[PDB]
């Protein structure tokens, strides 16, 4: 049809992001299918009086070994006029499961305006630098930009509307290039449903199971022993000490009366009944999250992730400190065992698409990692269409010890 | 020999305006020059004669080459007020990823930037004058055509047009590789070379086609190519040779130089050193400065010019083949390691300096090497690079497993080749039964700075000591340090130091600190050891 007009916001300019280094196999993918963009007409080479540039790179499509692209719109989503969308239906995070689909083929067909076209350029690499780099610029809706999405609301509630009206009790919402479905249906009466919608997108031309009621957060739980020894005291001493900046109503007071002293570190102390009630008080008090959070949408989401080792690893997601929205733990795929970066990547996603599901936004990242470690190998094991912001970290140790107590289950979600 | 090219839309900058900047005065002598050589590009094409019509005005100068009079525009203030391009290519080929080729042909499209035309609605900002005889009347009014010598956009440009025009040529050549570079093409293949002859007369022919004239068998180049230091061979590369020169007086820019060119040899070279020349600049008070070499920097200089004298080949990239990398610590931060697909002939060599943190240790470094290769691999050979490294996979696994950060190493191999990394202590995860408590604790007013610390253990032992001129973490981290003297080879400390906690998590190896240094030799030194962390006060 015709083409909107889109502005970047007053006083920004087009990005210029360098492209990161791509392996071989990586870029030979990306210049097949570009050749076939441009021949498809949704891209066209472009010349040097074109400054702008954003990062590409290819990732791997469950099940099929075909390679698609990914150009990484960061910067220049957030240069962009926003559209002040579709509101978030506080029901999706109820629904029993949830389904992904990823329809970012759908804006394929949609011209973009021509005079935001250059803000799209972006650059193939070449091994060596031997000959130089495939400048390409979009001329359709670019999978990734939040423009798109957008553009193509209309057009979407409209296909979309003889599903949602026919099925008024399975919830769909979307975000970015991926849309969100979820029923409390049977799982097959469930996935079936997924396929017939399906087959409706599959009437115009596009092609994970999530179960956010167990999303629970989990409580801290404080050790207990038989007998106690100074160093298991002078431990959890500081880490109640450290809590108490969550739960004030935390007293170490007179465990740090039976500490005074110069003992061995591995002797046993008796524990007075004062200790004993104190250290009952303080579990009754971790018994549940901290009264008085609520999510503020005028507010960044922040989500930080801690390295437990042994492929275990611990994120907040929060906006205020200590004042966290949801916790958990994350344990890496069978797959992932000698790749930190891999685990590190794999959680990154589950926790934004969480953020998505529950509140329609994706975190802020603040990651234990090094930037050069991350920078180099990300891409590598990337998989959304999506990319969180990030920041890297120096994981201050208590923080990681306090966590580290998260409540786990019995024996967990028994899978007869 | 102009072009049937399209042009680039070249703009100015943001609502700026083009320069208008007043013809610096010149001789007769200068003059008669610059009017000889204008009216020949006024007809080569390159150029346009104009009139008062245009606004704008640039710098044009006279200066002779090694004796006939050649010109200069001065394009600076233009530069300034034009829009800006993607970069030109700023990453380069490196050798170490070449691959080797029966015949590598240079063609030379040098005066091709005065070839391609210009962006017909730019060409009045490019408008310079021609004086007359010291302000008289006014000069001789001109414009380029063709992208200007020394203009912002030309680089850029240049390179776009001649890539279009490779289009055709290398989409029907793919057995053929071409690499652009500033005036060059360096076209390479593996066909029989009277077929690669031929081949390139081809090129030279569709290039005529464009207008881009055809060189001269005199300015023709010809293997070893020199580039960034070395000479490339048709079937190997070998090192621009480097001389240290011999002199009896040594300036401070002279000592500089040296260590410069040395720095960079070190790279290439194994067993140099600059330490006893790097001593020589201490306190220098002038760059001009004379400074006497000491018996040790004479010595040093002398192996030097030695090893130099060493010939370092190397061989190219054969996709066919493995890529390996081994690596070597030859030092407390420092590391060397080599690209190679088959032993002894390598691609690339290399060593990082000192790497000097905050606090770390080697196998977090070791990892670092390992990941700045990787990087480096990638963009040289598209890549990573199988691994050959100096620690046992037990002590990685012990180390990456349970590190409080994301660290990783690709797919690698250990090789036993001495020195090994690992990890010089580990402290214990449980206190230690039977093994000595100290209760240490440093004090000291932040502002006197005069503070005190010592310990007391379960057992009896106490000490205290003053110290002046010292800071707080000093006095806690002097308290841990006395404990582990005072101490036997199992100790188990407490300490409400916020430090000691960073130090209980990263364990390092080596720091900011001689003090940390201290601790670090003692916990080294010790059997075992327990740290604990508790809160102040
Ligand atoms: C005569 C050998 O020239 C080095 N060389 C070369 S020429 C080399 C010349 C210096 C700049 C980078 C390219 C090529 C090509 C690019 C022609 C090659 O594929 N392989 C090589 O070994």
């Amino acid at each position: 049809i015709e083409t909107v007009p889109v502005k970047l916001k007053p006083g920004m300019d087009g990005p210029k992001v360098k492209q990161w280094p791509l392996t071989e196999e990586k870029i030979k993918a990306l210049v097949e299918i570009c050749t076939e963009m441009e021949k498809e007409g949704k891209i066209s080479k472009i010349g040097p009086e074109n400054p702008y540039n954003t990062p590409v790179f290819a990732i791997k499509k469950k099940d099929s070994t075909k390679w698609r692209k990914l150009v990484d719109f960061r910067e220049l989503n957030k240069r962009t006029q926003d559209f002040w969308g579709i509101p978030h239906p506080a029901g999706l995070k109820k629904k029993k499961s949830v389904t992904v689909l990823d329809v970012g083929d759908a804006y394929f067909s949609v011209p973009l305006d021509e005079d935001f076209r250059k803000y799209t350029a972006f650059t193939i690499p070449s091994i060596n630098n031997e000959t130089p780099g495939i400048r390409y610029q979009y001329n359709v809706l670019p999978q990734g930009w939040k423009g798109s999405p957008a553009i193509f609301q209309s057009s979407m509630t409209k296909i979309l509307e003889p599903f949602r009206k026919q099925n008024p009790d399975i919830v769909i919402y979307q975000y970015m290039d991926d849309l969100y479905v979820g029923s409390d249906l049977e799982i097959g009466q469930h996935r079936t449903k997924i396929e017939e919608l399906r087959q409706h997108l599959l009437r115009w031309g596009l092609t994970y199971e999530l179960h956010p009621d167990k999303w629970t957060v989990q409580p801290i739980v404080l050790p207990e022993k038989d007998s106690w020894t100074v160093n298991d005291i002078q431990k959890l001493v500081g880490k109640l000490n450290w809590a108490s900046q969550i739960y004030p109503g935390i007293k170490v007071r007179q465990l740090c009366k039976l500490l005074r002293g110069t003992k061995a570190l591995t002797e046993v102390i008796p524990l007075t009944e004062e200790a004993e009630l104190e250290l009952a008080e303080n579990r009754e008090i971790l018994k549940e999250p901290v009264h008085g959070v609520y999510y503020d949408p005028s507010k960044d989401l922040i989500a930080e992730i801690q390295k437990q080792g042994q492929g275990q690893w611990t994120y907040q997601i929060y906006q205020e400190p200590f004042k966290n929205l949801k916790t958990g733990k994350y344990a890496r795929m069978r797959g992932a065992h000698t790749n930190d970066v891999k685990q590190l990547t794999e959680a990154v996603q589950k926790i934004t698409t969480e953020s998505i599901v529950i509140w329609g936004k994706t975190p802020k990242f603040k990651l234990p990692i090094q930037k050069e470690t991350w920078e180099t190998w990300w891409t590598e094991y990337w998989q959304a269409t999506w990319i969180p912001e990030w920041e890297f970290v120096n994981t201050p140790p208590l923080v990681k010890l306090w966590y580290q107590l998260e409540k786990e289950p019995i024996v967990g979600a028994e899978t007869f | 020999p102009i072009s049937p090219i399209e042009t680039v839309p070249v703009k100015l900058k943001p609502g700026m305006d083009g320069p208008k900047v007043k013809q610096w005065p010149l001789t007769e002598e200068k003059i008669k020059a610059l009017v000889e050589i204008c009216t020949e590009m006024e007809k080569e094409g390159k150029i346009s004669k104009i009139g008062p019509e245009n606004p704008y005005n640039t710098p044009v100068f006279a200066i002779k080459k090694k004796t006939k009079w050649r010109k200069l525009v001065d394009f600076r203030e233009l530069n300034k007020r034009t829009q800006d391009f993607w970069e030109v290519q700023l990453g380069i080929p490196h050798p170490a990823g070449l691959k080797k080729k029966k015949s590598v042909t240079v063609l030379d499209v040098g005066d091709a930037y005065f070839s391609v035309p210009l962006d017909e609605d730019f060409r009045k900002y490019t408008a310079f004058t021609i004086p007359s005889i010291n302000n008289e009347t006014p000069g001789i009014r001109y414009q380029y055509n063709v992208l200007p010598q020394g203009w912002k956009g030309s680089p850029a440009i240049f390179q776009s047009s001649m890539t279009k025009i490779l289009e055709p040529f290398r989409k029907q050549n793919p057995d053929i590789v071409i690499y652009q570079y500033m005036d060059d093409l360096y076209v390479g293949s593996d066909l029989e070379i009277g077929q690669h002859r031929t081949k390139i007369e081809e090129l030279r022919q569709h290039l005529l086609r464009w207008g881009l004239t055809t060189p001269d068998k005199k300015h023709q180049k010809e293997p070893p190519f020199l580039w960034m230091g070395y000479e490339l061979h048709p079937d190997k590369w070998t090192v621009q040779p480097i001389v240290l020169p011999e002199k009896d007086s040594w300036t401070v820019n002279d000592i500089q130089k040296l260590v410069g060119k040395l720095n960079w040899a070190s790279q290439i070279y194994p067993g140099i050193k600059v330490r006893q020349l790097c001593k020589l600049l201490r306190g220098t008070k002038a760059l001009t400065e004379v400074i006497p070499l000491t018996e040790e920097a004479e010595l040093e200089l002398a192996e030097n010019r030695e090893i130099l004298k060493e010939p370092v080949h190397g061989v190219y990239y054969d996709p066919s083949k493995d890529l390996i990398a081994e690596i070597q610590k030859q030092g407390q931060g420092q590391w060397t390691y080599q690209i190679y697909q088959e032993p002894f002939k390598n691609l690339k060599t290399g060593k990082y300096a000192r790497m000097r943190g905050a606090h770390t240790n080697d196998v977090k470094q070791l990892t670092e090497a390992v990941q700045k290769i990787t990087t480096e691999s990638i963009v040289i050979w598209g890549k990573t690079p199988k691994f050959k490294l100096p620690i046992q996979k037990e002590t990685w696994e012990t180390w990456w497993t349970e590190y409080w950060q994301a660290t990783w190493i690709p797919e690698w191999e250990f090789v036993n080749t001495p020195p090994l990394v690992k990890l010089w202590y580990q402290l214990e995860k449980e206190p230690i039964v039977g093994a000595e408590t100290f209760y240490v604790d440093g004090a000291a007013n932040r502002e006197t700075k005069l503070g005190k610390a010592g310990y007391v253990t379960n057992r009896g032992r106490q000490k205290v000591v003053t110290l002046t001129d010292t800071t707080n973490q000093k006095t806690e981290l002097q308290a841990i340090y006395l404990a582990l003297q005072d101490s036997g080879l199992e100790v188990n400390i407490v300490t409400d130091s916020q430090y000691a906690l960073g130090i209980i998590q990263a364990q390092p190896d080596q720091s900011e600190s001689e003090l940390v240094n201290q601790i670090i030799e003692q916990l080294i030194k010790k059997e075992k050891v327990y740290l604990a962390w508790v809160p102040a006060h």
